[PDB]
């Protein structure tokens, strides 16, 4: 159950040095996109409590309400390791945290975060409405 | 006839039925129509009790490179 | 509205895995029309001359301009025909302005120059135009009464001048639960950065219903529409676009699995060039003509969606205005279009259309509870009355390609609200 | 005398292989028919863009813009300049009516 996901990352992320998003981590193992996030959380905190000095770096998603001046936007932000509890403060109301990807060795920006999701899209390109939260009905391949 | 071709001669520089020197003839009667300014009753009954003659259905200047 | 919905529950995602995760459900779009009929062109034939436009334009706009002059400047009505004036006499005029400007190119960024006239032009004859009367405000083209006299130096001298103004507007049910709809704009495949690439996929990947927890999710299930206005494909250089339809074909499959899709043609898009753009073909998208969902309209496009009416164009309209006149914001051109009843009037003079005979189709016959622009470099929104009980709200909608910013219009409420996506970028804080 | 006695045979846009029946494409030629649609219609938004620079400079030439236009001036380019792109967007409309309609239009 557990050692099953826990060594398939351990040998996805520190011995063929990828980096995991979400959504490859839920087109490989077939999973719903809830439970990945869940999964990544389950991976780092048992990782991170066990040693605190992996090499392994973390990057998160922060969403939420905001206030620029007097009209209400809002704002959707992937964030780094080091900055996040700043952006936190900065926002007004809080809607939407959970984890986006690791890393074994520090990348310079969100360049191959794109390349990750489009070429794991590329291949499979007959079902992206397959773990999604949501399913409409009207939409089904007609003409 | 010879009295039916000046009444459309006078029909097609009439300013207060339209700018018509693009489109046939019935095509602005019925235009005019439309907007009802006041189309008469006798520029119709000629382009009735004729076939597609050249002549009656067509604007002054059909021909002339304009 | 919609982030304060977003936080309206419990957070479930900073945990170990759980046996069930929940799903949800796409709206129902119960009722939809589309009522832009009279800019689908079956037939298409040219060789006629500009000529017939403007005469349609000024007969059919005429008994508005005296209906108004009667109520704006008293019932004792002086309304006179250009040839019938006699010297110093006081009357009212109705006619359509040209602009005589030097500096606009012929054929072998503004254009305003400090020295231009204005002048009043009938079917029969024109008249030269001085007094208290705005010189760059105005554009060639718009229709419109005036108030003066015929001086000695056979010019006319204005005290003032009134315009068309808003039409009528029926009331719209109000709703039971709020339905949301999403207005994009100028996405810019084929070249405009990689900041762009990753927002427009943390944008599809939010409103698909991948992205967020069960707030999120909730919220965006909630979306019932999405309408992309234009400009698709922004190009560096004509004379590349092969491969940018590919790409386009990919993310309208994506988008057509969830939603309800709109698409228009733009400044640059593969149709035609005057003003009623005809739909794209559809054999340039192989995959995403598998669904039902992605729908190809036009420039001008208007609708009915769920009892609120929506017009809009792709923003060609303000920017020819904003080239000729010297007003500068976007969302000010977009109501002053609104105030003189008619869509484009600098058409045809500086924007090509087609060469109409029997009506000309851009007068507003109604009047839109919303009203919006295309690709304007800031977004903008605000609420306007009419004289008589009509509202309208008027939105201007961003460019992604820099601001990565969309609109969200309620549907109950009618309120926009912005939405914007920032991935992080090359950014260190210890330099 | 022998022009009016045409059989007007339709070609392949891609390949110019004379064939029976109406479709633009060839046999051999037909999958690369999205790149052929692309090419050819920015023809057609270039000469569209033409047509009207020109046809509305005679109205600012004869100075109304309510009336027609009457000025065959031997010595102006305007004129019969003005005559040709009429003819080469009567054939380039009639050309990508060889596809099909991009939709319907009696809804
Ligand atoms: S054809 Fe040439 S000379 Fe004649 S009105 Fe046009 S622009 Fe002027
Ligand atoms: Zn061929």
């Amino acid at each position: 159950a557990d050692q099953l996901y826990l060594e398939n990352i351990d040998e996805f992320v520190t011995d063929q040095n990828k980096i995991v998003t979400y959504k490859w981590l839920s087109y490989t193992l077939g999973v719903h996109v809830n439970q990945a996030k869940q999964m990544l959380y389950d991976y780092v905190e048992r990782k991170r409590k066990e040693n605190s000095g992996a090499q392994l770096h973390v990057t998160y998603l922060v969403s939420g309400s905001l206030i620029q001046n007097g009209h209400s936007c809002h704002k959707v932000a992937v964030v780094r390791e080091d900055k996040l509890e700043a952006v936190k403060s900065k926002l007004a109301v809080t809607a939407s945290i959970h984890v986006y990807s690791i890393q074994k060795a520090m990348l310079k920006d969100s360049g191959p975060l794109f390349n990750t999701d489009y070429d794991i899209l590329k291949s499979n390109l007959q079902n992206c409405s397959k773990f999604s939260a949501i399913q409409c009905a009207a939409a089904v391949p007609r003409a | 006839e010879e009295a039916e071709l000046e009444l459309l001669r006078q029909f097609d520089l009439a300013w207060q039925y339209g700018p018509c020197t693009g489109i046939t003839r019935l095509q602005r009667w019925c235009r005019a129509k439309q907007m009802g300014l006041e189309p008469p009753p006798e520029v119709w009954q000629v382009l009735k009790t004729h076939p597609g003659d050249p002549r009656f259905q067509c604007s002054l200047w059909h021909l002339y490179p304009l | 509205m919609f982030s304060e919905q977003a936080a309206q529950r419990a957070h479930t995602l900073l945990s170990p895995p759980s046996a069930n995760n929940a799903t949800f459900a796409r709206v129902p779009v119960a009722t939809y029309t589309n009522s832009s009929q009279p800019f689908r062109l079956g037939e298409r034939s040219f060789s006629r001359q500009y000529a017939h436009i403007y005469a349609t334009r000024l007969i059919q706009m005429r008994p508005f301009l005296e209906n108004r002059a009667q109520q704006h400047w008293g019932s004792g009505v002086g309304v006179k025909k250009l040839c019938e004036l006699q010297p110093e006499e006081k009357c009212c005029v109705v006619g359509t302005l040209f602009k005589a400007m030097p500096l606009q190119p012929s054929i072998l960024s503004k254009y305003i120059h400090p020295d231009d006239e204005l002048v009043l032009e009938d079917e029969l004859q024109r008249i030269k135009l001085k007094g208290t009367i705005d010189v760059s405000k105005l554009v060639t083209g718009t229709v419109l009464a005036v108030f003066g006299s015929v001086r000695d130096d056979g010019k006319f001298l204005v005290e003032d001048y009134c315009f068309a103004d808003l039409a009528p507007q029926k009331p719209a049910p109000p709703l039971d639960t709020d339905r949301f709809v999403l207005l994009v704009s100028g996405l810019g495949l084929g070249g405009g950065g990689g900041e762009s690439l990753l927002g427009t996929q943390l944008l599809v990947d939010v409103v698909t219903g991948q992205l967020g927890d069960e707030g999120e999710q909730c919220s965006a299930a909630h979306v019932s529409r999405v309408i992309l206005a234009g400009n698709l494909l922004s190009h560096s250089t004509q004379s590349a676009s092969v491969e940018a339809v590919k790409m386009l074909d990919e993310i309208l499959l994506q988008l057509s699995a969830s939603v309800p899709v709109d698409v228009m043609p733009g400044e640059f898009d593969p149709t035609n060039y005057t003003l009623p753009q005809q739909p794209l073909h559809p054999c340039m998208f192989p995959l995403a003509t598998a669904y039902s969902t992605l729908q190809l309209v036009t420039n001008p496009y208007q609708a009915t969606i769920d009892g609120v009416r929506f017009l809009g164009t792709s923003g060609q309209n303000v920017s020819d205005i904003f080239r000729y006149s010297s007003m500068e914001d976007h969302l000010e051109i977009l109501e002053w279009t609104l105030r003189v009843r008619h869509i484009s009037p600098t058409a045809p003079d500086t924007l090509g259309c087609y060469p109409f005979y029997k009506t000309d189709p851009f007068i507003f016959p109604e009047c839109p509870h919303v009203y919006f622009c295309g690709n304007t470099p800031s977004f903008g929104s605000k609420i306007i009355r009419g004289p008589e009980d009509q509202t309208v709200l008027l939105v201007t909608v961003p460019d992604f390609s820099a601001t990565q910013t969309a609109c969200l219009v309620n549907l109950r409420s009618l309120a926009c609200q912005p939405i914007s996506f920032s991935g992080f970028g090359a950014e260190d804080d210890d330099l | 005398g022998l022009l009016a006695f045409a059989k007007r045979r339709n070609c392949c846009i891609g390949c110019r292989t004379v064939l029976s029946h109406q479709g633009a494409v060839c046999e051999f030629c037909q999958p690369r028919e999205s790149e052929l649609y692309q090419k050819e219609v920015s023809h057609l938004n270039a000469l569209e863009e033409r047509f009207s620079r020109l046809w509305t400079q005679c109205q600012r030439c004869q100075g109304s813009l309510h009336e027609d236009v009457i000025c065959t001036s031997r010595d102006c380019p305007i004129f019969y300049m003005r005559k040709k792109v009429r003819k080469d967007l009567e054939d380039q409309e009639q050309l990508l009516r060889r596809f099909g309609p991009p939709g319907p239009e009696a809804w």
